[PDB]
Order: C-alpha cells, then structure tokens, then sequence
C-alpha cells in the first residue's frame, strides 16, 4: 500500500509541497481492494483538479484499467473531489480512495 | 370536467390548489408520443391554455402512439392539428399550435435568416408560457429550450424514451442539475432519433411528467420536500424490463453546457451570435463553459 | 398495404434492431376482451393497437357523459349520449382502419343485488361466457369489485389470462390471475386473506403497466428464471403516487377464496347458472360454499 | 413472558395434549413485545385452526386489545408475509414445547 511504502513525516511533506505548488489540484491516492479482482492501474497518486466530479474520475480509472467505494460510503458521482477532499482528507493531507 | 376535480379537492385533499394548476400557461414543445399524452393528462387536471410546438407531419404509424391524431389526419402539420384535436376533446380548451424549428445544436444553419426568426419565436413562446414541457425525441433539440427556459427563469420538465424506460426531470432555476449536467458529469437507447420504444413506456412517462407538474405547483410543507400531492422528485427513471422507479437529486454542475453560468453570460452579452457558433460547432460551447479544460485534465491524468 | 405495413414496420424495426428474439405475431394474434369501455379501456385500447393487436372487444353498458371525454381517451365531446362499446370501438377503427374492434353494449351482472330480470341477466351471463370464451386476454377494466366477481370466475373456468386495473385515489393495482394446473391469487384472495374521484395520472400508468405486463407475459419464459425476453412476469404491481413508487406483490391463491375456490369452481361446474344466480343474490351463500364461513366464525371464537 | 412462567416439562405437555384434542389446530402463544408501546392483550394462548392466515390471525388480535387503526407480528425474528397459513409456519418456527411462539409490537 502507499502508506506501508512512505511513512508520515513524508507523506504529510509533499502533500504540504502539493498545497504550494498545485493549489488547484488535490493529491488523491487509489487502490483496488483485497476482494476486487478488477485491473490495479498502472498510477495510483493523481493531481486531480478541484472542479472534478467522481463520475469523471471513474471513467479516468476505467481508461487505466479497461463501483468506488471510500470508508463503506460510495459518494455521489456529481459529487466534487474538492468536496470530497474537505470531509475525508487523511491527516497527511492526501485523499485515499478504492475500488 | 370540472366537477370531477372539485370532488377531489373537499371530499380528499381541501388544501390542494386547483386554481393554480387550471392557470398555468404549459408549452408543450413535441407533438409526438409525450406530446399527445402529456396534454390528455393535463386537460384532464384542469390546464386551460396549453400550446403545441412541433415541425412535423403526420406520418402513417403516428395514430396508434400518438394519441390526438387519427388515421385521417396523415401528412397534416402535427401543432395545429393537435390543438385542434384538444378543442374537439373540450371546445372550450385555448389550444393553439405553433409550427416552428427548434435549432439543433450540432449542425450548421441551414438558413441563418429563418433559423435566426425561429429562435426569436421559439424565446417568445417559452416568455409567455409558464411551464415549459420538453418532450422532443432528440438530444440536439433539448439544448437551445432549455437555455432559453434558463434564462426566462422558467420551469422546465423534460422528458425522454429509452427502449423500455423513460426518465422524467425537472430543471434547477438560478440549484438542481439540467438535462444536460449528467452525461458530463458521468462521463443507451435514451433520447436516441432511431429508438423504437415499448408503447407503454410513452404512457408511463407522461403521465408522472404531469403529476410531477401538478405536485411541484402546490406549496411545500415546512422543513420538508413535500407537499399536498406528494413528493416533488428531480428525476424519476422508470425501467419496464423489471418494473421499477428510480427517484434522483444531480446539482447544477459548473462546466455544463447547457446551464453553467459561463453559458448564461455568453448567451446575456452575444445573445444569437453565441447561440449561432454554438449550434454549428458545439466545441465551442465545451470551451465556453469550461468542458474543454477539464476535458483535456481528464486526458493528462489518463 | 401502408395501412397495416406502418404499425407492423414500426414493431419490426423495433425487433430487429432492440430484441431480436421479441415475438411480435403472439401479441398480434391475440384476441382481446376488455370489460370496461372507461378510463382504463380506453388508454389499455391505445397501448393494445400500437403494440399492433388486430382484435380487440368491448364490453359497457353505459353512455358518455358529458365529463367523460376529458378522462377517457377515445370520447370526443360531441359523443355525449352515445352508447360507449360501440363507440369505442368506431373510435379505434378511425385510429387504424384495419382493426378487428367491436363493442358489445352488455350488463355484466353484479354480486349482491336482487335480479332485476332473471331472463334478461340469464342471457347477459350467457353472452358474457361466450364472449370470454373466444378471447385469448381477458382485461377487467370495471371500477367495482362486484363487477369483477362473475368474469373472475368464468374467465378461470375457461381457462383464459385475467389482468385486473384497479385504481385508488392515487395509487392503483395491476394483477394478472392465477390459472389452474402452485397457483397465483385472483383479485379476491387477498381481502379474504388479510381482513379489516382519481388523480388523472392513476389511470394513465395502470393502463400501460396492465399492457406492458401482458406482452411480457405472451413471450416465452426462460428456464429456471421467471423472467422472458421482455423482462419480469410479475403477479401483481401496484404504484403510487404520492412518492413516485412502485412494488411488486406475489400472492398464492387462497383455498377459500369466494371466487378462485375449488367448491365454487365444483359448484359452478355443477350448476352453472342455477349456482351464478344463488351468488349473485346471496354472496352469504358464496362463503358458505367456498368454506370462507367456517373461517369467519373462528375468527370470532377466537377474539372473543 | 409464557415460557418464564411454565418450565418445559409443562409445556410440552400440555402441547402434546391439545394435538389429541386438536388435531387440526396449532397452539400459539402470542405476546406484545417488551420494547413496544401496544395495549397489552388480555388472553396470549391461542388455538387457531391449520387452515388460518396470518392476516386473518392479525385480524384477531387488532381486536382482542381494541386497536384502531397499526399492528405487525413476528416469528423468530423476521415478518411473516400475510397469505402464509399458520400450518405452515408451525411446521417451519415451532417450538420444542411443541408451541408457536409470535409476538406483535406497534
Ligand atoms: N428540432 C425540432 N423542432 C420542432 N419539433 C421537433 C424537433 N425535433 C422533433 N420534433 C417533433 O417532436 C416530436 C417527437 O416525438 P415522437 O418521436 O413521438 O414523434 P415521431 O418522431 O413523429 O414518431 P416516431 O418516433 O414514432 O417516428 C415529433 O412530433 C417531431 O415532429
Ligand atoms: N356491470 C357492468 N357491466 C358493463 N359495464 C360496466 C359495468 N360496470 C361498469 N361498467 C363500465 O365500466 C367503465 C368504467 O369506467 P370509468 O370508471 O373509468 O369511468 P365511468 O365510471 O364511466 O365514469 P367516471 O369517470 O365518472 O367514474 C364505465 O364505462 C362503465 O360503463
Ligand atoms: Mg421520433
Ligand atoms: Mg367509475
Ligand atoms: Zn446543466
Ligand atoms: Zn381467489
């Protein structure tokens, strides 16, 4: 997983470098779950706009591997991800997500 | 006609408000399936002035799903024939037919003189009307009403057909999505000029479009969505293969390009020279409403 | 040619590009009854002739009135005073001149009322056999369920698909009759089973529901599934309109029900119209027969 | 409750008499739930015929406790549908006393 790879002090780092840099963008993180046997994408961190919606992010993860649950809770497909990001940003600061 | 919808006011629902339903001026732009069925449902709740807008004629396999026509009535204009139809229902009914074009987004101006006259009519008609019915069968003749509804600040019902299903919203006033928020927000027989529907699905459709009309014109119940008739859904989707009912809320999304406030400026300061370029080249509507950036952060991510 | 090429073209196009497996002749072919030349006969009429039926009768025994042709669909206002079966019936040939319609201008009897001409409603049960007898679909279109009892009972024992519209104040209620060969409820198992002015768009939906369950229901059902090529073949639907739902129901057939019983079926067998008639004037004698009033007298002694 | 009353030797005793006085009826014990708020009914052992429904058993205790109308039951935590026959969730729900064991709550 992402956060078993980097630990905190560099995770809440570059999404502080993140907040400079992209400020438009949100640093949002996916990955399939243990049950899903769909594709796993060959990207898993994305500086996706704030403006977008989660059914536009279902069709750029569909592109990348031919349902998005996130903590028991499927949100809205005309719900932003900036909306999404305000209510269930990580304490590092980034967005995780699953499919 | 009357008496049976003053017994349903004192005998069952004595707050229900007839007096605004029987005034309500409705537009009825399609005179086709919904067209036909839509306005059978309205006369029967009271609706006094109704106007048909159509363009068409009628064709030999019209009559047995377009319920105001009759095998006799083939190759005559539909608008003026349908209101006709109406008065012979209830002589006196204040129907009227309009043949006129709605521009489709998507094609270049046949003849930008008359299409610039049909525009102007087509703004006219949805003005003086008050409840704006969008009961085409095309996504391009949707557009330009429901931009024009928009900017009257008018309500909008819209309706469509699928092969067995049929979806029935109501447009958000400057708020609730359009018809056209979804399919960019959510990037198949629905809406489709070639789909042969299921007979029953036209029926089906029209008949919750009017009462949802009917429903969303009584006053709501405090700290609630309700009101004496019942709910005032956003969108209802009906599918027949399983018998089912869908209720849905969509907001009103920012890079639409049908209701996005970019949209709504160009169309307030360029007025028919916006509309134009849009309709002959609706990519310049996707970079008018902002589409085209997200779009192209779509293909980057991608 | 165009004359009957049109609607058949439209349906054929519809076929071969959406459902190739659709079986459009079944529904063509199939011979249809509709009692009740009201709200719902009209629009269920509509929906029939565009799904491309050749025949279609009408049973009514009444007359247009003059709030009529708002309501019900094939009425325009200067039909007031005529007879509604056979109007009916011209109303749908002006749609599509090809159509086998007819109206029959026929009294169904109704359970609960003293026989007003025992001859006259003799021949009126006669015809109304023979009228169930020759359809294929039988649709009972009549807004009361006294009205329902006797071509229940005929239309199970001919043996002929029953598809009941009922409506509520604003709500309503399509279901399609058990036969007999696990065998489905008829409209009179339930207030047995469990005892205790419309808006407009009522009649519209259950009209259409009614037709789009009947083509369903004529296609081939799939093996282990109850399920066709149109989708599902529920027993019954009912909708309502307050809250823009609707709910599929199954129900067994209830073994003392005052129609579908196997005594009232023996009996009527036996009888015919010498046990119609006691039914009609008696329905007292019905639950008797169908040991409905064995029931009723336990529910005494035990909330007593 | 019933079963806190009588211990199991009783009770399927007195079950397996009333099988030989009532060969075809179904003994039913039937009480309000301890969380709802219905009136509490008055008579809980019932000897209801094979042949009953669950509705026309609903309809028995609506007017048992006098209730105007809503009234539901429940078997072994879940809600039987209302053309069940009371033989046939006696044969599925039954008690090892021999007893079917409802309960009804607002
Ligand atoms: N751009 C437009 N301007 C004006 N009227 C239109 C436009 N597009 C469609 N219509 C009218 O809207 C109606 C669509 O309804 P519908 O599809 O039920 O009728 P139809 O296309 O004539 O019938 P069918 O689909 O069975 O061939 C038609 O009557 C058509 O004439
Ligand atoms: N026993 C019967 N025999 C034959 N026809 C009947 C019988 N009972 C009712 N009908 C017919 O069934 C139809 C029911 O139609 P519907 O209830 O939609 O309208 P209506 O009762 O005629 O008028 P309204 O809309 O004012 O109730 C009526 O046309 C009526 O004539
Ligand atoms: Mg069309
Ligand atoms: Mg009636
Ligand atoms: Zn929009
Ligand atoms: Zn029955």
């Amino acid at each position: 997983t992402f956060k078993s790879e980097y630990p905190f002090e560099k995770r809440k780092a570059e999404s502080e470098r993140i907040a400079d840099r992209f400020p438009n963008r949100i640093p949002v993180i996916c990955e399939k779950a243990e049950k899903s046997d769909i594709p796993e994408i060959d990207k898993r961190k994305y500086l996706v706009p704030a403006d977008l919606t989660v059914g536009q992010f279902v069709y750029v993860i569909r592109k990348r591997i031919m349902f998005i649950f996130v903590n028991d809770t499927l949100p809205p497909t005309a719900a932003l991800m900036s909306a999404i990001y305000q209510e269930h940003k990580d304490k590092d600061g980034f967005l995780y997500v699953t499919y | 006609v009357d008496l049976n919808l003053k017994l349903m006011k004192w005998r069952i629902l004595p707050d229900l408000n007839l007096d605004i339903i029987k005034n309500t001026k409705v537009l009825l732009l399609g005179a086709g399936t919904l067209g036909c069925y839509v306005s059978r449902a309205l006369i029967a709740w009271g609706v006094r002035k109704i106007t048909f807008v159509d363009n068409g004629t009628v064709s030999y396999s019209n009559p047995v799903r377009q319920a105001l026509y009759n095998f006799e009535d083939c190759g005559k204009p539909k608008a003026e024939l349908a209101a006709a139809s109406l008065k012979r229902i209830f002589p006196l009914m204040d129907a009227t037919g309009v043949k006129l074009s709605i521009p489709m987004i998507g094609h270049k101006l046949v003849n930008e003189e008359a299409q610039h006259k049909d525009f102007d009519r087509l703004r006219a008609l949805i003005k003086e009307h008050d409840i704006i019915f969008l009961l085409v069968d095309s996504r391009e003749s949707r557009w330009l009403p429901s931009l024009l509804s928009n900017i009257e600040n008018k309500t909008v019902i819209n309706a469509a057909l699928g092969f067995d299903s049929y979806l029935v919203m109501r447009h958000g006033n400057r708020q609730l999505g359009c018809y056209f928020c979804h399919d960019v927000v959510a990037p198949r027989t629905l809406d489709q000029m070639c789909t042969v529907t299921r007979p029953g699905v036209a029926m089906m459709a029209s008949s919750l479009a009017v009462e949802l009309m009917t429903s969303l014109l009584q006053t709501k119940y405090s700290g609630s969505e309700t009101t004496v008739l019942g709910d005032i859904p956003h969108q209802i989707r009906g599918f027949l293969h399983n018998f089912s009912i869908l209720k849905l809320e969509t907001p009103a999304y920012e890079h639409c390009p049908a209701c996005s406030p970019k949209v709504i400026e160009a169309f307030t300061d360029l007025g028919w020279e916006f509309v134009k370029k849009a309709l002959e080249h609706p990519l310049y509507l996707e970079e008018i409403s902002g589409l085209s950036v997200i779009k192209q952060e779509v293909e980057r991510l991608g």
